[PDB]
């Protein structure tokens, strides 16, 4: 169920240019859909769902960040808003393009990005899964 | 982490009779990256450091006058004529000026020059130096 796994290009960095991405995970899904749910939870702009500017663990920094897209779809998210992409593949990537372009001051970005995909209680049955799984990604600057 | 301590050369021009009591005369710009945790230090080379002391050396090799450093008016730091480090921990770049010990009646002079070496320091009065930056060079003129 559910089944949101994260992972990092590397953790972290000091001189984030624009379209450098940050955090790289994968999301599932279980029968035909047309969008992967994924959120980032952070500090989304009202309903700004593929792209947002996020603020750091400690607020004190932001760190825009292009993770909608392309081709992402504005359709709810759990969370903290989010948008779900083409969702006929069982599971897909998403990566982060941060769009910083310039130089971050060091500190921590922690970004909860995660998905589900699947729907809840709504027209088209597959497994009920009312709970999107959250993720936990880091950026300490070291 | 980091500690990656940054410093530039730099000429300033007072004479040292001038300086009677420990008055800023060369404002050395130092800018630490990374030390968030780190007590910034800097050492003066071991040619213009004895015994912890911090004296600057005349360009043909003549005279020398012990100076100390100061951070000026940036955040406290600890000071030493021998050692300067901050008890504070956390990110700094200000300037740091050199007063003097105790003057010293100043011979005719031309030119002084003094190599400072950058990183940070642990502990305190047993030498817990460490290279971590740049060493920079002042120099000062004299008349």
């Amino acid at each position: 169920s559910a089944e949101l796994h994260l992972e990092s290009r590397g953790g972290s960095g000091t001189q984030l240019r624009d379209g450098a991405k940050v955090a790289t995970g994968r999301i599932i899904c279980r029968e035909a859909h047309t969008g992967f749910h994924v959120w980032m939870n952070e500090r989304q702009v009202d309903g700004r769902a593929e792209r947002y500017v996020v603020q750091s663990k400690d607020g004190r920094h932001e760190l825009r960040v292009r993770t909608g897209g392309d081709g992402w779809s504005p359709v709810k998210g759990e969370g903290g808003k989010g948008v779900s992409r083409p969702g006929q593949e069982e599971q897909v990537f998403f990566d982060v393009m941060a769009d910083g372009n310039q130089d971050i001051a060091p500190g921590e970005y922690r970004f909860s990005v995660g998905g589900a995909c699947v729907v809840p209680q709504e027209d088209n049955k597959q497994g009920f899964t009312p709970s999107g799984t959250t993720g936990t990604t880091k950026l300490t600057v070291t | 982490e980091e500690c990656q301590v940054r410093v530039g050369d730099l000429t300033v021009a007072k004479t040292r009779g001038q300086l009677t009591d420990a008055a800023p005369i060369g404002p050395v710009t130092v800018q630490a990256l990374g030390c968030n945790a780190r007590q910034v230090a800097l050492k003066a080379d071991t040619d213009n450091f004895e015994q912890g002391k911090f004296f600057l050396i005349s360009d043909n090799n003549r005279d020398k006058l012990y100076v100390n450093i100061r951070p000026m008016d940036n955040s406290a730091w600890t000071t030493d004529n021998g050692v300067f480090y901050k008890n504070d921990v956390g990110s700094w770049g200000g300037t740091i000026g050199i007063y003097v010990d105790g003057q010293q009646t100043n011979t005719p002079p031309g030119n002084y020059t003094l190599t400072l070496t950058g990183g940070y320091w642990a502990k305190d009065n047993k030498q817990g130096f460490t290279p971590s930056g740049t060493t920079g060079t002042t120099k000062l003129t004299v008349t």
